[PDB]
C-alpha cells in the first residue's frame, strides 16, 4: 500500500533556486525507484522532465535537475522561470508497478501577492421552500493560486457537506474558487451564526452572517 | 513531432464499458513501452498500467486489473484500454504517455503525453437546474456590491450562465462545477455598483442545453 509524499505548496520569486521533494512510505527513496518528475501546465498539459531519479528528458532546460537528498527524491530548479509556475507530479518505482505522487503547486510569482475578495451568500428563500439549504462563499482575485477553507457553524466546524473547488484562474490571471455549505432547511433554521474562512498566505478572511 | 490523440471517452452508466484508444504518431510506436494514467476531478495523477512493444509484459495497478484491460495494435500505432465494470470512481481523464528508455537500459521517463479523453461514469439523467439567487443578507455598505446566482442540481454538463442576457460583462465570474449527489452544481456572481442595485434589475440567465432550458432569475433584496 505504498503512499508517495510531496509538499502540498511552494513559493519561490524568478531567478531564485527551489527544491521540491518526494517521500516513500516504504523507506528510504533509493535509485531503483527510478524517480520520474512530470510537469502539468495550464489545461492539462503534461509533460517529463526528469527520469531515473537525476536524467533530463531530451529536450528540457538545464535548469532543471534531480537527485536524491537524505532519504528523499528531489527536484530542483536552478533560476526559476515564470513559466515554471505548475503542478509537478514524483513517480517511484516498486518493482511492479508506479505510484504517483500528491503533487507540489509551485507558484513563481510573476504578479503581486493579492488576497482574496470573499463574499458569503445566505440560502435563498426559493431553495429554503424546498427544505434545503446551501451557503456559497465565492473567493476571488488572489495570488497565489493557493487557499484553505472552513466553514463553522455555531462554533462548530464542518466535517460533513462542504465542498470547496480547486483554484482556476480569471481573465485577469489571479486566481477564484467557490465553497459551498449543504444544510437541510431544518439545520438552517437550528442554528444562528455561520462563517466561511479563508486562509491566505498565512492570514485569514473571515465573512461571517447571522440567520433571520 | 511526437504526438498522441485519445478517443473513446464519454458518458457510461455504471456497470458498463468502454474501450479508449490513444494513437501515436511521429516516432516509431512499436519500439517504445507505453502507459496510461488517470485524472480524477480536481485530484492528482494515478497510474493505471503499461505494455512493452511485443505485449509480453503489462505491469498493472492492482485494484484495476479486474475491470481495465491493456493492449495495443503495434500495426496501426495504437494503444488501448477496455474498461468493463466501470464505477463511479473511474470517472477521469485518461491518458497515454510514451516511455522513453535512456541509454544503459536503467532509467526511463514519461516523456511524451496526449491531451487526455474524459470518461464520466453515472446513472443521472438528465436534470435541468434549479437556479437560486444570492444576494447578500439583511446589509452594512459598500461602494460595490457582490450579487450571484447559484446554479444548483443539473445533468449532463455544460450550463451556460449570462447576467442582463450578455450585458454584463465585465467582473462576472462563473466557478467550476461540483458534483453532489450525482448531479453538478456550480455558481456565478457578477460585482455592480452600491447605487445601481437594487434600483435596477440584476437578472442571471442559465441555460442547459441538453434540457433545451433557458431561465431568467432576478436578484432581490432580502
Ligand atoms: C515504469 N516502467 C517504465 C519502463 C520499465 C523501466 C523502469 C525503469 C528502468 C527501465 O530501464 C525500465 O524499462 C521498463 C522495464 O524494463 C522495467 C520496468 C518498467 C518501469 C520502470
Amino acid at each position: 500500500q505504498a503512499v508517495v509524499t510531496q509538499e502540498s505548496a511552494l513559493t519561490t520569486s524568478p531567478g531564485e533556486t527551489v527544491t521540491l521533494t518526494c517521500r516513500s512510505s516504504t523507506g528510504a527513496v533509493t535509485t531503483s525507484n527510478y524517480a520520474n518528475w512530470v510537469q502539468e501546465k495550464p489545461d492539462h498539459l503534461f509533460t517529463g522532465l526528469i527520469g531515473g531519479t537525476n536524467n533530463r528528458a531530451p529536450g528540457v532546460p538545464a535548469r532543471f535537475s534531480g537527485s536524491l537528498i537524505g532519504d528523499k527524491a528531489a527536484l530542483t530548479i536552478t533560476g526559476a522561470q515564470t513559466e515554471d509556475e505548475a503542478i509537478y507530479f514524483c513517480a517511484l518505482w516498486y518493482s511492479n508497478h508506479l505510484v504517483f505522487g500528491g503533487g507540489t503547486k509551485l507558484t513563481v510569482l510573476g504578479q503581486p501577492k493579492s488576497s482574496p475578495s470573499v463574499t458569503l451568500f445566505p440560502p435563498s428563500s426559493e431553495e429554503l421552500e424546498t427544505n434545503k439549504a446551501t451557503l456559497v462563499c465565492t473567493i476571488t482575485d488572489f495570488y497565489p493560486g493557493v487557499v484553505t477553507v472552513d466553514w463553522k457553524v455555531d462554533g462548530t466546524p464542518v466535517t460533513q457537506g462542504m465542498e470547496t473547488t480547486q483554484p482556476s484562474k480569471q481573465s485577469n490571471n489571479k486566481y477564484m474558487a467557490s465553497s459551498y455549505l449543504t444544510l437541510t432547511a431544518r439545520a438552517w433554521e437550528r442554528h444562528s451564526s455561520y462563517s466561511c474562512q479563508v486562509t491566505h498566505e498565512g492570514h485569514t478572511v473571515e465573512k461571517s452572517l447571522s440567520r433571520e | 513531432e511526437v504526438k498522441f490523440l485519445e478517443s473513446g471517452g464519454g458518458l457510461v452508466q455504471p456497470g458498463g464499458s468502454l474501450k479508449l484508444s490513444c494513437a501515436a504518431s511521429g516516432f516509431d510506436f512499436s519500439r517504445y513501452w507505453m502507459s496510461w494514467v488517470r485524472q480524477a476531478p480536481g485530484k492528482g495523477l494515478e497510474w493505471i498500467g503499461e505494455i512493452n512493444p511485443d505485449s509480453r509484459t503489462i505491469y498493472c495497478t492492482p485494484s484495476l486489473k479486474d475491470r481495465f484491460i491493456i493492449s495495443r495494435d503495434n500495426a496501426k500505432n495504437t494503444l488501448y484500454l477496455q474498461m468493463s465494470k466501470v464505477r463511479s470512481e473511474d470517472t477521469a481523464l485518461y491518458y497515454c504517455a510514451r516511455i522513453w528508455i535512456y541509454y544503459g537500459f536503467d532509467a526511463y521517463v514519461m516523456d511524451y503525453w496526449g491531451p487526455g479523453t474524459s470518461v464520466t461514469v453515472s446513472s443521472a439523467k438528465t436534470t435541468p437546474p434549479s437556479v437560486y439567487p444570492l444576494a447578500p443578507g439583511s446589509a452594512q455598505t459598500n461602494s460595490m456590491v457582490t450579487l450571484g446566482c447559484l446554479v444548483k442540481g443539473y445533468f449532463p454538463e455544460p450550463v451556460t450562465v449570462t447576467w442582463n442576457s450578455g450585458s454584463l460583462s465585465s467582473g462576472v465570474h462563473t466557478f467550476p462545477a461540483v458534483l453532489q449527489s450525482d448531479l453538478y452544481t456550480l455558481s456565478s456572481s457578477v460585482t455592480v455598483p452600491s447605487s445601481v442595485w437594487p434600483s435596477e434589475t440584476v437578472t442571471c440567465n442559465v441555460a442547459h442545453p441538453a434540457s433545451s432550458t433557458k431561465v431568467d432569475k432576478k436578484i432581490v433584496p432580502r
